[PDB]
């Protein structure tokens, strides 16, 4: 094995078996924009405030302002760090105006500066940001090309771990030919758009030493900063539970063995429009709470108080749970945020309100956001967390069964049919599907009213 | 008339560069200006406090707008040019 | 420099070009905010786009947004800005079919 | 967070959270009959007006 | 508005749909009764 | 096993006794390739008589 410094960014952190190489140059490719600055500020940063080593950056074209400015927002406090010399910033600057150049020059100023900021700070970690205009500062190519060989050697000679900002280009992945030099890490950031949507994507082009992911990853830049969350990190391994959980609907649970579903299954409303997939959620939101339990309702469909005024029709009075504190709603839009956005801030506001059953409804309204792989992601990684967290996940699906590819994992499947017989619509639902327990194989005809949803004998 | 010469070591560039400097102060023109030398080395702060990246450096305040010139003074010529008013 | 500092908020207008966004390397010195605005013709349908390129400080949007320019001016309404905050009433609508009235 | 700028335009300003950052310089590309001269001639007027 | 059918070709779904969804939540932003007519081929056009 | 035992299949015993193996491995994990890697490998050393 190698050496490795996490970076703080978990994801990244466990895409690479640890982080980037320690002691040895790397590369972070990227057309303007990508966030390699950022991802070099959050590298200094978490590696003095999480494990302990200084950090130096050296900007050759942003300012000091420029660059604490950029992190201000992140979170991060460049001036208390560097007001207590944590992180030293070098700003070398070089005016082509005022020089004139005769014989051949070293650039010794370079190394003297940079070695009294690392002597200053006690430095382990190094940012090399804008290394382009310093090409493009001085006239002769050969003894810049030298002097910075020199300078990598003397950074791997003195052992510290190194980042380097590069620009794409048009050729190759670097416009300066800084790939020639820097092989032992190479990570490529990229900003496409298609169909007026725009992702931002992480690739490890090229990582010498040790297995690593290959995979374009997209990532999301937030409040916190990075976040990656891989979809190649699920794994397969959910601690189960014997007990049941209560749907609400007395006729619905005595149907199945047991009392109820198995407790932090992930169970499928099915049906076509007005079938009461919303109506069966909201029972299922209720009777949680009821029973002492937290409870949250993402809807990508109606506002707060329309789904409020909906179901009081219904005797669902979810105002009075939503009011004692124990059942929250969300009433977002699928497009207001990207995937990855609507991934983390489901991740991160379950993470806080730690509930007991999740009903995301309905998990159709996000086919059009981007292709059929992409949406099918964040639905795995949405329910593969809300799995390994032990939540009971009651997600609703529109029908046209099989319907979106995300069947595939449901433990329970319910189907809601709203048919058309006889010159008149007759409502009716059976379970598909209950693992690990037997039930009722009989499509149940149930008619639904102000004491709520109730099966005919 | 004050000119500055920043230099790091007994390096063979720093050497040539203030024996240069010597020959073309003396032997073009006369003592017009007085020159001080800087050995980076011994304090890298002054470096970063004059702003400082190529060795050697041959730095004019006298004139309000500052010059610069990098390197160690090959050409008298231009060195000469480079310095005259 | 000189109108960073005396503190006054500078727009540039830029040529695209064909490599980069900027056709004399403009971007090499500006980055505080770069803006770039697109025409493109579609099945023989043209549509304006603006695209937040880079914006140096905080977070802003990175789609692509289609923007029109009317009698006011620049308009842009983003489908991103969109907000499931909408006040329910009470009252009821009449059709003016009374049959169908009726049967709700 | 940092000072910025309204351009007039509702959309834009809502989009960059306030709008352009103030006392630093913004770049504006794009081919010819994009809308650039027409961008930063609102800007002066919606900024004086 | 009739009927929401018509701008079926005037541009890929998705710009459509964006258009009816600015639409739609401008209406109910501001309380109106909207009344959209629509064809038949029920599902329609995912709106 | 949870799902099985109601069924009465106890793989319980096998997989305890030695006798059965089991992966659970989602088809996102590694790739293609791999995928077909680490399942010949893994027959291979485990030399079983059934694979399912
Ligand atoms: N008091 C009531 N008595 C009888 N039926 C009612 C009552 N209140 C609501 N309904 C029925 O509930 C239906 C709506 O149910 P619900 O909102 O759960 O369906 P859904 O499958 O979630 O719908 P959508 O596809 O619109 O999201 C209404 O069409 C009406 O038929
Ligand atoms: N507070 C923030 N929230 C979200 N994104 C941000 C924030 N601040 C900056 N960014 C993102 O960082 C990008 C610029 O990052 P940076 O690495 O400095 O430039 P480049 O990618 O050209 O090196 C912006 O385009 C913006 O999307
Ligand atoms: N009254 C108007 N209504 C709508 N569009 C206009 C009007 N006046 C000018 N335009 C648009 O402005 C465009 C030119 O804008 P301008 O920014 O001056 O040129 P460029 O985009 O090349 O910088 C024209 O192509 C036209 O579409
Ligand atoms: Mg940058
Ligand atoms: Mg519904
Ligand atoms: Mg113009």
């Amino acid at each position: 094995g190698i050496g490795k410094s996490p970076t703080g960014i978990q994801g990244f952190d466990e895409l690479t078996l640890g982080g980037l190489p320690t002691g040895r140059p790397s590369l972070v490719c990227g057309s303007a924009g990508c966030g390699k600055t950022l991802f070099a500020s959050t590298f200094l940063i978490n590696g003095v405030r999480d494990h302990g080593e200084p950090g130096v950056f050296v900007t050759f074209e942003e300012r000091p302002e420029d660059i604490v400015n950029n992190v201000a927002s992140l979170g991060f406090e460049l001036d208390k760090l560097i007001e207590e010399e944590k992180i030293a910033i070098e700003h070398i600057a070089v005016d082509p105006s005022e020089v004139a150049e005769i014989g051949d020059y070293d650039l010794e100023g370079l190394f003297l500066r940079l070695e009294l900021a690392i002597d200053t700070v006690g430095a382990k970690r190094v940012v090399l940001d804008t290394i382009e205009s310093l090409f493009s500062a001085f006239s002769n190519p050969a003894i810049l090309r030298a002097e910075i060989r020199r300078l990598f050697d003397w950074l791997k000679e003195r052992g510290l771990t190194t980042v380097i900002t590069a620009e794409r280009g048009d050729g190759a992945l670097t416009r300066q030919g800084l790939e020639e030099y820097v092989s032992d890490c190479v990570i490529l950031l990229d900003h496409r758009v298609e169909n007026q949507i725009s992702t931002r994507r992480l690739r490890i082009v090229k990582y010498r030493g040790t297995a690593h992911g290959t995979n374009e990853y997209p990532f999301l830049i937030d409040t916190d900063g990075f976040s990656v969350l891989p979809v190649s990190a699920l794994g397969l391994l959910h601690q189960v539970h014997e007990e049941r959980i209560a749907s609400g609907v007395p006729d619905l649970d005595a149907m199945m063995a047991g009392g109820g579903f198995f407790r932090g299954s992930s169970i499928l409303v099915s049906g076509v429009a007005g079938a009461g997939k919303s109506s069966l959620a909201a029972h299922f939101a209720a009777a949680a709470c009821a029973r002492g339990e937290r409870a949250m309702y993402f809807s990508f469909e109606e506002a707060a108080d329309q789904a409020v005024r909906n179901m009081r029709s219904l005797g669902l009075d979810l105002g009075r749970w939503r009011d004692a504190g124990l059942l929250r709603f969300m009433a977002t839009r699928p497009t207001f945020y990207s995937l990855e956005m609507h991934l983390a801030v489901i991740l991160r506001e379950v993470m806080r309100f730690e509930p007991s059953v999740v009903v995301l409804d309905p998990i159709s309204a996000f086919t059009e956001s981007g292709d059929r792989l992409e949406v099918q992601s964040m639905l795995l990684r949405i329910v593969d967390f809300l799995k390994n967290r032990g939540i009971t996940g009651i997600f609703t699906h529109l029908a046209h069964t099989t319907d979106a590819g995300l069947e595939e994992l449901m433990d329970g499947w319910v189907l809601m049919l709203n048919r058309e017989v006889n010159g008149e619509f007759n409502r009716e639902l059976y379970l598909l599907k209950a693992r690990g327990m037997a039930h009722s194989n009989q499509v149940r005809e149930f008619l639904m009213s102000d004491r709520g949803i109730s099966l005919l004998p | 008339r004050r000119l500055v010469l920043y230099v790091a070591g007994q390096t063979p560039k720093s050497l040539a560069a203030i024996s240069n400097l010597r020959r073309i102060c003396e032997e073009n023109l006369p003592g017009q200006y007085e020159v001080e030398v800087i050995d980076l080395k011994q304090n890298p702060r002054l470096a970063k406090e004059h702003s400082i990246v190529a060795i050697p450096t041959l730095v004019r305040e006298l004139p309000v707008p500052i010059r610069k010139i990098i390197g160690d003074l090959s050409d008298k010529e231009q060195v000469l040019v480079n310095l005259k008013m």
